[PDB]
């Protein structure tokens, strides 16, 4: 109620719009819209109290995974890594279309508890590449 | 000693099929810079090249790059036979064709750029 309130959030059937409170982040999926395909939310819409756990679909990747929004204070190094590894991960055929040597090894040095594995996982999730941990 | 054969050695030019002779040899081979010359090579193969003139190279050493050496199978220090061919005759669309199993980034119209 507080989030739809003063909002008129645009909403289409199937979206995963997320709500946050009580020191936890839960997202509610709209499964049915009486008119279709999308609609605005209004304060004059009666509300429905169900609260049932339908399990998430397999194909979608959960919101648990880290993104660039979860990391702040290392903008320069993150930008460097992004510009360095955007092409090979998302455009593999090109590097076969031109004669050039991409990097295949990177080292990150810093004190512990700085979010290095966090950065690696964030990049892996943000580019869709497979991730392996050792 | 039957001055028909001659040694092969490196060349400075970037272009293909160009042999640079030692200048003191003009009228012995009798061919100038406007004449193409046939060079023999192993497993019964040959090539034909236009010629340049330079001073620094040694008398017994033709200068020719890798592309024109490999088909001759000639390896540096080996000796090949040079004979003038003023009888050159033009061709009509020699058929030319890419080599190897595949070419990286290869598609479309490569002839307007690479030929
Ligand atoms: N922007 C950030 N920079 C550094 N650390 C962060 C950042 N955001 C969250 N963290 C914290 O970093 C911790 C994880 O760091 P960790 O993976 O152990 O780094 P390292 O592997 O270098 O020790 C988490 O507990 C989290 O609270």
């Amino acid at each position: 109620k507080p989030y739809f309130l003063e909002a008129y959030r645009p909403i289409r059937k199937g979206d995963i719009f997320l709500v946050r409170g009580g020191m936890r982040a839960v997202e509610f999926k709209v499964v049915e819209t009486d008119p279709s395909p999308y609609c605005i939310v209004a304060p004059d819409t009666v509300i429905h109290c169900e609260g049932e756990p339908i399990k998430r679909e397999d194909e979608e990747e959960s919101l648990n995974e880290v993104g660039y929004d979860d990391i702040g204070g290392c903008r320069k190094q993150l930008a460097q890594i992004k510009e360095m590894v955007e092409l090979p991960l998302r455009h593999p055929a090109l590097f076969k279309a031109i004669g050039v040597k991409p990097p295949r090894g990177i080292l990150l040095y810093g004190p512990p508890g700085t979010g290095k594995t966090l950065i690696a996982r964030a990049v892996a999730n943000e580019t869709g590449a497979f991730f392996f941990l050792i | 000693n039957r001055p028909n054969r001659l040694i092969v050695d490196e060349a400075i030019n970037e272009d293909n099929s160009v042999v640079s002779l030692s200048q003191p040899k003009m009228d012995e081979l009798q061919l100038f810079r406007g004449d193409t010359v046939l060079l023999k090579g192993k497993k019964r193969r040959e090539a034909v090249c236009i010629v340049l003139s330079d001073d620094t190279c040694s008398d017994e050493k033709i200068r020719m790059n890798r592309v024109v050496r490999n088909n001759l199978r000639v390896r540096l220090g080996d000796v090949i036979s040079i004979q003038p061919c003023p009888d050159v005759k033009y061709g009509k669309r020699i058929h030319v064709l890419p080599i190897d199993d595949t070419v990286e980034g290869i598609t479309g119209n490569l002839f307007e750029v690479y030929l």
